[PDB]
């Protein structure tokens, strides 16, 4: 459950990340696949080399499915139904594979904003993202 | 606890780059805010009520010292990491009773503050080589648990 | 994420328990005391002897605030904010020992509902569980 | 793990009157149905679309037995878990990668099975001795990393 100021501080440094947030979930992807190679055992079909497209491709629908959560952060469920159906109804995502992702996330912000990575904006990113794992997580059709 | 020669390297060269007297203050101070529960094993530390009060607790900056100096030794003997976590091990799990998914937690911690300190230098194999490291100190912690 | 045939399942179970709210909450709590000793530093000052008045209370306590969140089960940060306010802003309980109260309220739910405990309801119940949880360890005000 | 003698002499009473057909079955139909991400290490076991065709389902109940029978191996040489699960350890490690967490979950399961099935028999201290019981496989399984 995030609190008044951490969607404040969530919106605030995802603004931040602005453009390059595409760019930042294909670096998460890519560190995750490198420093947790079993997660890779979810992506057999694609080219998973360093600078891969496919990768990068995908790094964008990652982000976009964030900053689509970010703006209805007060509804999450409803905003991410159709994700959570592909991850928690088809694919059957191990969680703990989330928290690897979330944390590869983490870092990748933590690289890329030496001046705007603080601990309250590192904690509000860490539920939030453990708040859009639940969810993804979760049977609720 | 693998670590290719070159990742040895890798993490070695970094690890002398390191603020020995903040990194580990940061680390803690940063799990202190992120995992707010943590905050119940150190009552005696002071005022944590706020990022600001804790990042800048005096005695969290002076503790994480000494947390920052068992990683060095942890890194120092990586191929012994349970020996040299023992002590620690008994008296986290043994007299404190902290959960052990807090030593991942606080492992995990560390590397986003490397990440914020070494920027693009923190590449993703620099990162790969010590996830293997901070999942060896928090296994080796949690051993007592064994 | 509950769906709403898991709200269904949740009410429908707990609504067995009915009078019987205090003695299973007490025999939850002696469970996880007894089964993971650790638990027991959250309540030095207790009497956590077996039949002890003190548990049998506080028992009754924490099962008719089951109660309350299951009738809120929609809603539950605002119905739980007191509740919030006493386990994750004063008392600072550890997430985990949340997993070992409900494993232990479950265990509880099996040797009394055998009935009622079927692998779809205990599924549904497990999820509220951590839906309880999720709410009593964040600090959301 | 250590167990005391009375508690030794009610987990065997207790177990000796556990089905051996069935209850491995139920335990790890009920992981499939109630932490349903576990569905997808058995995807060749057939049809799992919902909690009857997993509980229903004939390979499940056949696998269960399997692991009623670790179980009960486990029960037999408490002295030594971590050496009796050392070839299941490496299988669920490096062969399935199963996340750890994974194991303390079938084996809590299991105990709500225990309790399912025996009612107010299965009294808190005979949990509590069964508790140590799975603590003690989960914990030999996840060895291979530990
Ligand atoms: C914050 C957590 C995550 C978010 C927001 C997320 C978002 C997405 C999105 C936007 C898609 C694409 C859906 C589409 O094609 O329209 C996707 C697909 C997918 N995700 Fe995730 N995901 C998350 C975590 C993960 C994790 C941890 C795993 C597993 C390690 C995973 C495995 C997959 C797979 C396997 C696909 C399908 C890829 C393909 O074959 O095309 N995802 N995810
Ligand atoms: C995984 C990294 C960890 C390392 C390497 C580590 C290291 C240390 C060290 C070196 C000490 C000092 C021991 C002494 O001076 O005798 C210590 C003490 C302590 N640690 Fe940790 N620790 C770790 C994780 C944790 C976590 C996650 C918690 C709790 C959330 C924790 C709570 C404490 C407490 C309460 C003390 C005693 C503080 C006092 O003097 O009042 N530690 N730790
Ligand atoms: C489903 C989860 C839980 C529920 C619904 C719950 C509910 C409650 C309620 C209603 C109160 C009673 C306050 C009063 O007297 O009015 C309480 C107090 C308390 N709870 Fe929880 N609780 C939960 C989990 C836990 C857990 C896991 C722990 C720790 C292992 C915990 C530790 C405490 C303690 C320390 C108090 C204060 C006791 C005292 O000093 O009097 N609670 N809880
Ligand atoms: C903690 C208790 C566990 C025990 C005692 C146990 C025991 C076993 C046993 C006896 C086998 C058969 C080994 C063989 O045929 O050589 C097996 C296989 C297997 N186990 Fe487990 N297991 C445990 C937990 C788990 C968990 C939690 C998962 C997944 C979430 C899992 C997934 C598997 C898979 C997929 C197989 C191979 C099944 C097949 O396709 O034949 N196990 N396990
Ligand atoms: C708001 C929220 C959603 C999901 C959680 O766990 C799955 C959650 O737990 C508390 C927490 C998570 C991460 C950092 C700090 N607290 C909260
Ligand atoms: C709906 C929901 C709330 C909180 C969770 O975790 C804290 C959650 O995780 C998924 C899950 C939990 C328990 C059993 C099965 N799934 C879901
Ligand atoms: C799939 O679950 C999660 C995914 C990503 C994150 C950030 C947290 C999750 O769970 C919450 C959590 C996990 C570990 C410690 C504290 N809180
Ligand atoms: C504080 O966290 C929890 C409390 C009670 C329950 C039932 C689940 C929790 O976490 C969810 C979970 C825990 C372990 C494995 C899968 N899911």
């Amino acid at each position: 459950v995030l609190s008044p100021a951490d969607k404040t501080n969530v919106k605030a440094a995802w603004g931040k990340v602005g453009a390059h947030a595409g760019e930042y979930g294909a670096e998460a992807l890519e560190r995750m696949f490198l420093s947790f190679p079993t997660t890779k055992t979810y992506f057999p079909h694609f080219d998973l080399s360093h600078g891969s497209a496919q990768v990068k491709g995908h790094g964008k629908k990652v982000a976009d499915a964030l900053t689509n959560a970010v703006a209805h952060v007060d509804d999450m469920p409803n905003a991410l139904s159709a994700l959570s159906d592909l991850h928690a109804h088809k694919l059957r995502v191990d969680p703990v594979n989330f928290k690897l992702l979330s944390h590869c996330l983490l870092v990748t912000l933590a690289a890329h904003l030496p001046a705007e990575f603080t601990p309250a904006v590192h904690a509000s990113l860490d539920k939030f993202l453990a708040s859009v794992s639940t969810v993804l997580t979760s049977k609720y059709r | 606890v693998h670590l290719t020669p070159e990742e040895k390297s890798a993490v070695t060269a970094l690890w002398g780059k390191v603020n020995v007297d903040e990194v580990g203050g940061e680390a803690l101070g940063r799990l202190l805010v992120v995992y707010p529960w943590t905050q119940r094993f150190f009552e005696s530390f002071g005022d944590l009520s706020t990022p600001d009060a804790v990042m800048g607790n005096p005695k969290v900056k002076a503790h994480g010292k000494k947390v920052l100096g068992a990683f060095s030794d942890g890194l120092a003997h990586l191929d012994n990491l349970k020996g040299t976590f023992a002590t620690l091990s008994e008296l986290h799990c043994d007299k404190l009773h902290v959960d052990p998914e807090n030593f991942r937690l606080l492992g995990n911690v560390l590397v986003c503050v490397l990440a914020h300190h070494f920027g693009k230098e923190f590449t993703p194999p620099v990162q790969a080589a010590y996830q293997k490291v901070v999942a060896g100190v928090a296994n080796a912690l949690a051993h007592k648990y064994h």
